[PDB]
RNA sequence: UCGAUGUCGGCUCGUCGCAUCCUGGGGCUGAAGAAGGUCCCAAGGGUUGGGCUGUUCGCCCAUUAAAGCGGCACGCGAGCU
RNA sequence: UCGCCUCCUAAAAGGUAACGGAGGCGCCCAAAGGUCCCCUCAGGCGGGACGGAAAUCCGCCGGAGAGCGCAAGGGUAGAAG
RNA sequence: GCUGACUGGGGCCUGUAGAGCACUGAUAGGGCUAGGGGGCCCACCAGCCUACCAAACCCUGUCAAACUCCGAAGGGUCCCAGGUGGAGCCUGGGAGUGAGGGCGCGAGCGAUAACGUCCGCGUCCGAGCGCGGGAACAACCGAGACCGCCAGCUAAGGCCCCCAAGUCUGGGCUAAGUGGUAAAGGAUGUGGCGCGGCGAAGACAGCCAGGAGGUUGGCUUAGAAGCAGCCAUCCUUUAAAGAGUGCGUAAUAGCUCACUGGUCGAGUGGCGCCGCGCCGAAAAUGAUCGGGGCUUAAGCCCAGCGCCGAAGCUGCGGGUCUGG
């Protein structure tokens, strides 16, 4: 209960820090589609679009917190969060929208997102992709 | 750091003992009544405050009295103390011992290095109301030689307390 | 070890079980087979 | 070995073992520490017995303190000599210990150490023992 | 116990006891096989002939699976020498 | 070993045991005795030619640890010295 | 002719248990410093100071039959009282007995051995081997037997049976026939307490997933990837990751891991107390708690009611010896 608070607390000022906050479940992926996944998602960001495999009991509180919701549909299983903080929305959320539609992986493993604060759906993962 | 006290009456201190309760006296010039508390709560604190803080008490009477302890009689045997006692504080200057605390660490330690603390505490006078804690000691140059004593050492402002200045306070022997 | 009226755990994956009626210590090396007596 | 220079007498009465402890029950100056439950007389050799066994566990550690001292002198009549005829000679020395009676304590020896110390330490002795630190050892203010 | 309970050794005849010398069993092992080593279970049945010494015991010779430790008034003289 | 004196043992009166624990006695002194008048230690720390670490000195602090023929022990400078 | 034992209060004698170091010694560690070798140095030898032995000084800690600044409980003695008992005091005639024993407590010897042995206090056997209890049993518990009764109540010890009297009543533990008798020392055996560690921002169990970078740093009379050995003792790509407890290799590759996403989604692990039971635990004709048998007992622990049971005490009668 002590790092519970180092690690929840620490999972906020990142998700009241961004622009492009996804957070889709990742399953079946080696040591190599990972350091691939960010090593293709911070050369147009550097050191902030990172790959975030949070967690997600601690986003059930991760989120209601800073006081929010529209949350209750988007990582009820191991889900991930990808947070953009610098350089438009737009070179995260395509070289992230191509990173699970280029090894064979089905275009429906990821749970809408926030990017900027306004819900979003199934059909805008591949709305903001293309 | 807090006691609430029972006043003892006079009914066979065994009888507390053999029951739950931890029975003991305080006073001081003015006072002299037998008292009691129980062990347990006792403990807790004592293990914490002992005897170089101040204990304040509280009993039936909503009177919270500042104290701290003259002396504990034990068990000599299977070790669990007996009686207890407590110094009614008055705004009088009191002997009261403060605790040591030794900083840094020890020259002789690459070398040989095992340090012994004489008497990690200290027979010093003082308002009980302006009592300092712990008091700053030095090994920042500590050898397996003689070591530093009486009043080598820092004095509170207000603080004059009763030495020799002698007892060496402390030092290192040697290892094995 | 086996048979001995000091019965310890020697290394880790020892596990100090009983049966029968005696205390017991089975492991992975039966190097530590102990069985008081 | 282990025992005085001197003496004003060199065979002593024996007597007995009483209750209490008379002393020593507290701390005083070691960071943790062994005592006796069951009163007996340790001899020296068991004294010392430990005494190595100790400084053993622990290399070139911490620095050690034998609260206890031998100086009454065991006595024994000459193997298969008979009765009366005056007392047998030394053989040995002791030293009483009523229970809650402190034998010695480490220090600066990791407690980890100075405890595993102060179990063995222990087995060369004849009676139980108990480990402790310093508590109600404060006879201070 | 002295108005007596015969005092070593052997011979003979045994019985017992496990702390086991064989033989049967087991686990380890610095156990590859073999052979052993140490610990447990276990007396059911076995546990040799001679040399010297009064000797018990030893110390040798030749074998043996093995040549075991004790108690029984250090068994056994109304049984013997 | 055998009579005798001291201490412990001996359990707060006395005494009280062992081939119990540890020492002495089988003498001395005509002054080492009566008495009356005088006097004060041992040590410690300074200070002192031979001078240990104590000789005999000087100056302080020091009531008894000196002495009292001899064993120990009781006692004692308000004197037994 | 009321002093006796015993008891109260008065007044004192005294040096044990204990405890304490003030005197005699023994003491573990510290600090301190008269001193001395030594060096700067010349000198009637001033002084400065020592990575040496140490007198004593005090500190912190204790020890003692023959130590006591200190000192109980107790015991003794004397005064005033209580106390009419096979108490005392006194004189005279006779004794026998001067090997003792056991048990408890205080001490020596002994090995804090012995149905050992020697002394003190008390008890008992002796001579109370008459009774009861204790399996049997002089001395452990009951208890003082003049004699009788086809009477009553208890004491110790008992209450299922042999064998008189609760398969009696409550509330706890025990699972080994422990009880129906051995220790140290070991152990996730149970029963009642304790303090901390962390969770419904779903922990430990559960399984599909990640175990990265600097990287493999050097000093080497072979070489250091976490993966023989020391110093410095953190940073990078992170959901999480060192220069990694190790199964696992010669340096390695890896099965996997501290650290972790999480499907699961309720309590859960390593430690201190007491009861109580287990292993430890081998002896010599034939076993055994006296026996048979006992498991919410016929045990063990705390309660409560009640009997059984003596030769002790009552009822009754008789015998008897002192006194009035």
């Amino acid at each position: 209960x002590x790092x519970x608070x180092x690690x929840x607390x620490x999972x906020x000022x990142x998700x009241x820090x961004x622009x492009x906050x996804x957070x889709x479940x990742x399953x079946x992926x080696x040591x190599x589609x990972x350091x691939x996944x960010x090593x293709x998602x911070x050369x147009x960001x550097x050191x902030x679009x990172x790959x975030x495999x949070x967690x997600x009991x601690x986003x059930x509180x991760x989120x209601x917190x800073x006081x929010x919701x529209x949350x209750x549909x988007x990582x009820x299983x191991x889900x991930x969060x990808l947070x953009x903080x610098x350089x438009x929305x737009x070179x995260x959320x395509x070289x992230x929208x191509x990173x699970x539609x280029x090894x064979x992986x089905x275009x429906x493993x990821x749970x809408x997102x926030x990017x900027x604060x306004x819900x979003x759906x199934x059909x805008x993962x591949x709305x903001x992709x293309x | 750091y807090r006691l609430k006290a029972y006043y003892r009456e006079g009914e066979k201190p065994s009888a507390l003992r053999r029951a739950g309760k931890l029975p003991g006296v305080m006073y001081n010039r003015h006072l002299n009544r037998k008292v009691y508390v129980d062990l347990v709560e006792f403990d807790k604190v004592f293990r914490q405050a002992s005897i170089h803080h101040v204990i304040v008490l509280e009993l039936p009477d909503g009177q919270s009295l500042p104290t701290l302890v003259r002396q504990v009689n034990l068990d000599k045997r299977r070790r669990r103390p007996e009686h207890v006692d407590f110094f009614v504080l008055s705004d009088e200057p009191v002997e009261m011992y403060v605790p040591l605390r030794f900083v840094g660490t020890p020259a002789g330690v690459r070398a040989g290095g095992v340090l012994q603390e004489i008497h990690r505490d200290i027979l010093v006078k003082v308002s009980p109301r302006n009592i300092p804690e712990f008091i700053e000691v030095d090994v920042s140059g500590l050898e397996i030689g003689d070591s530093l004593h009486a009043s080598d050492l820092k004095l509170p402002p207000g603080v004059e307390l009763a030495v020799s200045p002698e007892e060496t306070i402390a030092a290192v022997v040697p290892p094995e | 070890m086996k048979v001995r009226a000091s019965v310890k755990r020697i290394c880790d994956k020892c596990k100090v079980i009983r049966r029968h009626g005696r205390v017991y210590v089975i492991c992975e090396n039966p190097k530590h087979k102990q069985r008081q007596g | 070995m282990l025992m005085p220079r001197r003496m004003k007498y060199r065979k002593q009465q024996r007597g007995r073992l009483k209750g209490a402890t008379k002393g020593g029950d507290y701390v005083a100056f070691g960071d943790y520490g062994l005592v006796a439950l069951e009163p007996a007389w340790i001899t020296a050799q068991q004294i010392e017995a430990a005494r190595v066994a100790m400084v053993r566990h622990f290399r070139r550690g911490g620095k050690i303190f034998i609260r206890i001292f031998p100086d009454k002198p065991y006595t024994k009549k000459p193997l298969e000599v008979r009765m009366g005829k005056g007392k047998g000679n030394v053989e040995g020395y002791v030293a009483v210990v009523k229970p809650g009676r402190v034998m010695f304590e480490v220090a600066g020896v990791t407690e980890e150490q100075a405890m595993e110390a102060l179990r063995i330490a222990g087995h060369k002795l004849p009676i139980k023992t108990k480990i402790v630190r310093r508590d109600a050892y404060d006879e201070a203010q």
